[PDB]
């Protein structure tokens, strides 16, 4: 109808596989059928390269350099085909290495998203191989239904622009595809749909803000402390102009005692009384209104653009959390589980020592605020806050403190019925279909997913839920499972492992 | 250059200006502020809020007025309102968008030629030099009277009358700038004198205070205003300059340099500013009264000791359950304070 669906997936020199190799896919079902470590695992991680950031495998380098079977000058070159009804995408990358200086920096990539219909892998192979990178850029003047990127993240928000979908669905995708078991309800939620938004990042800044603010109040109680020290001389030499000198004596060695430095070379003469008045003006009149001015700007700021801030934050991811919760509720109405029911999600918040600790807390940061002392129980207040936040952070690893700073973890998730395997499978493919598909629509514009693994029964929902919503699937298995396969899927694709190189073959059954 | 933007971020979070102009309604307010200064502040706060809906009034505006007063752009006193040097640096910053004096003149750059003269001259305590530049002054003007012996006076063309003109007219109106920040500076060390005395309270600081009759409040720019002042006494100049004044006010070239409110400006301007003057004095005593007045109540200890102890009670106050009836209207243990005895029940008798 108006939905894209896979076609092919073309290889060139990419990890094991030497030269050409092509591999087909039916517009019902297909299945990657082979032994294990043939090669399964690198087809579907060339797809997953071509659709997010930071792909979960190891790295690009050795893919290029089949880890050692190609070394020095090489090229390496990947494609992607999705038709619709008079339609027709295609997403490349090609990348390749000019010498033996095998690393991160010194591999060059580009890649190319194409309508036209002549744009092939081996069109772009000649033009790299008769020009390099200027050829390569060069069939854009050339040409319309072409463009190339020399940047991931443009390329990547080209192709989220492309098929109308969010920032986060061919993460979505890229996780579903190589799951390994479908754990429990809560550990697949909090693992597998909802994102990582932890807020451990902030923690750190915070605390480096406050340690900032700590050496301006230190400032302020030296200053305070050298004037309280300095005042009993002004008395003294009152006392004198109305014997007394030993007093006095004794007043300007205290205030030299506290002294830093301004005070340097004086005596206890009569000569140097004045200059001891004088630094005592200094201090009243000049450097404590400073002081004292910048330690309450600093502690208002921190205050309030700082541990304020990154509770709301969690807060509001809570609330977010709790709405798509809604909305998938809402989108999994469409569907019967079994005849007549269907399923429901239901969030619980929970509770915890370190989170009553942490609201008592900001209780008392609250409380703390209507007290006139100019500043000095707002910042004892604030530094239990602080100490707490500091001690979450430290230790990352704990049920505690991710409680804290984690907001998926804030939460329970239930399931209702208004077993295991067909649940996980309901809620992960619910999942998939909210996240491609266009807002105010129902139809995605992006249709293949791939899947992982179970009776015969087992398997008959998951294969009517995925029609019922709108999805083509490729799933992978090994050699064990081709029983069911050939009732539902109408095609495989065949590798064989022959040394060090493999080849795809596909057929129908 | 890092800092910089850590600067500026820290100004437009605090500074009263900053926020004012950044507010809502910040024309409105600084429109009905400016003619104010020029209860009933709340009164007519909401009638101007009120025909101006486009974009229930009377809350909004207390709660707008209490944000103000709490951002300290203006001050309440005891139930007077007054306004700071934020609120004139915001209105000098609005109202010079429309008309703005250029300075990138002659007449100024021959100003400042002449002040840097004058100051390097002031600074050199040599005789030798002071004499020699008298003499090459006087040479200097007998030369210039010698010449116009001769019959060649000088003067100024239509263009360089209006550009001295509106360069004086510049000059003369700064002399007010800083009339409010000397008082917000002796506002703040009457509090920070007040903090000092509760935190302390030892009664040997309060009663060596009051002995002493040397005045409290000593700040950087008091010293100043008060040298400026002073001099703003001598009244044998400011007759001159009040004459010179006047004569100036009488050319044909005025009205194509100042309009009708610059010319009333400059016309009273010796007055006003000896008006202006003689009422910044007076708020120096009451500041210092009102001090002396508080110092002598003798309560400061008992402040001290109540606010810890409302400290402890609003401390324990966090660890009971507000959300039961039952704790809520537990009867609590406070006596009987100003009890009125009941009526007598003979009613008729």
């Amino acid at each position: 109808s108006e939905t894209f669906i896979l076609t092919s997936i073309e290889l060139y020199n990419w990890g094991g596989f030497q030269g050409y190799h092509r591999a087909e896919i039916d517009p019902s079902g297909t299945a990657v059928i082979g032994p294990t470590g043939s090669g399964k695992t690198t087809l579907v991680d060339a797809l997953m390269t071509l659709l997010c950031a930071n792909p979960r495998y190891r790295d690009l380098v050795s893919y290029v350099r089949g880890v050692i079977a190609r070394q020095g000058k090489t090229v390496t070159a990947i494609a992607a085909t999705l038709e619709r009804d008079g339609a027709q995408v295609r997403l490349g990358a090609v990348l390749w290495f000019e010498g033996t200086s095998s690393s991160a920096s010194d591999l060059k990539k580009l890649w190319l998203l194409s309508e036209s219909p002549e744009q092939t892998l081996e069109h772009w192979l000649s033009q790299h191989h008769a020009g390099g990178m200027r050829a390569l850029r060069q069939m854009e003047k050339d040409g319309m239904g072409i463009w190339p990127y020399p940047s991931k993240k443009a390329f990547l928000a080209r192709l989220r622009d492309y098929f109308e979908v969010g920032e986060n669905a061919f993460t979505l995708l890229n996780r579903a595809a190589g799951l390994k078991q479908l754990n429990s309800i809560d550990e697949i939620f909090r693992e597998l749909v909802l994102d990582d938004r932890s807020a451990f990042e902030r923690a750190a800044e915070v605390a480096s803000s406050f340690d900032d603010l700590t050496d301006i109040h230190r400032e302020l109680e030296t200053a305070r402390k050298q004037q309280r020290s300095l005042q009993p001389v002004a008395d003294g030499w009152e006392r004198y102009r109305a014997d007394q000198k030993t007093e006095l004596a004794k007043r300007m060695s205290d205030a030299l005692k506290a002294d830093t430095g301004a005070l340097a070379e004086v005596g206890r003469e009569l000569v140097d009384v004045p200059r001891y008045l004088e630094r005592l003006r200094v201090l009243t009149e000049e450097a404590l209104p400073e002081k004292l001015k910048r330690f309450l700007e600093y502690l208002n700021r921190s205050s309030d653009d700082g541990v304020t801030q990154l509770l709301s934050y969690i807060d509001h991811e809570v609330s977010m959390i709790e709405e798509r919760l809604d909305d998938l509720n809402s989108t999994m109405q469409r569907v019967d589980f079994q005849p007549g029911r269907y399923l429901r999600l239901v969030a619980k918040k929970v509770i915890h020592e370190s989170l009553r600790t942490l609201q008592h807390a900001q209780r008392q940061l609250n409380s703390a605020r209507f007290i006139d002392d100019e500043g000095e129980s707002h910042y004892k207040a604030l530094q239990a806050l602080v100490g707490l936040l500091k001690d979450a952070c430290e230790h990352s690893r704990n049920q505690g403190a991710k409680a804290l700073l984690d907001p998926r973890f804030r939460l329970e998730f239930a399931v209702s019925v208004i077993e295991k395997e067909i649940i996980a499978s309901y809620v992960l493919t619910a999942s998939l279909s909210y996240a491609l598909c266009p807002d105010g629509s129902s139809r995605p514009l992006f249709g293949t997913i791939v899947l992982d693994q179970s009776s015969h029964a087992v398997a008959g929902r998951i294969i009517a839920a995925l029609r019922e919503f709108g999805l083509h699937a490729v799933f992978i298995t090994p050699n064990k499972e081709m029983r069911l396969l050939r009732h539902h899927t109408r095609s495989a694709v065949v590798v064989h492992r022959r040394g060090v190189e493999s080849s795809l073959v596909s057929l129908s059954w | 250059a890092q800092q910089r933007s850590e600067r500026y971020v820290s100004a437009r979070s605090q500074h009263p200006a900053w926020l004012l102009l950044a507010s809502r309604r910040a024309p409105l307010v600084l429109g009905c502020l400016r003619t104010l200064f020029e209860e009933d502040a709340l009164q007519a706060l909401s009638e101007m809020l009120a025909a101006y809906a486009s974009q229930a009034t009377h809350l909004q505006a207390g709660r707008e007025l209490r944000e103000w007063i709490k951002r300290r752009l203006v001050v309440e006193r005891e139930g007077r309102i007054y306004a700071t040097d934020a609120l004139e640096s915001a209105i000098q910053f609005v109202d010079s968008l429309d008309s703005r004096i250029m300075t990138s003149t002659a007449s100024r750059l021959s100003v400042v030629q002449r002040e840097i003269e004058n100051l390097e001259t002031g600074l050199n305590p040599s005789p030798t030099g002071r004499i020699a530049s008298l003499r090459r002054r006087i040479q200097d003007l007998e030369h210039e009277l010698a010449r116009v012996e001769a019959g060649h006076v000088d003067v100024l063309d239509e263009a360089q009358a209006i550009e001295g003109m509106r360069e004086v007219y510049n000059l003369a109106t700064s002399l007010r700038a800083d009339f409010r920040r000397v008082e917000d500076s002796w506002r703040e060390a009457d509090r920070a004198l007040r903090h000092s005395i509760i935190s302390e309270h030892r009664g040997e600081i309060v009663d060596r205070l009051l002995d002493g009759q040397d005045a409290l409040l000593n700040t950087p720019e008091g010293r100043v205003f008060e040298s400026f002042q002073q001099q703003l006494r001598q009244s044998a100049e400011l007759e001159v300059m009040r004459e010179r004044l006047r004569t100036i006010l009488r050319h044909p070239a005025v009205p194509k340099a100042l309009n009708r409110p610059q010319q009333r400006e400059l016309r009273w301007l010796a007055l006003r500013l000896v008006r202006e003057s003689q009422a910044v004095l007076q708020a120096r005593a009451r500041s210092e009264r009102d001090v002396r007045g508080f110092m002598k109540t003798g309560l400061a200890a008992e402040h001290h000791r109540v606010g810890q102890l409302l400290n402890d009670f609003f401390n324990l106050a966090l660890s009971v359950d507000w959300q039961r009836q039952s704790e809520r209207r537990k009867p609590a243990c406070l006596p009987p304070v100003g009890v009125a005895i009941t009526g007598v029940p003979a009613i008729e008798r």
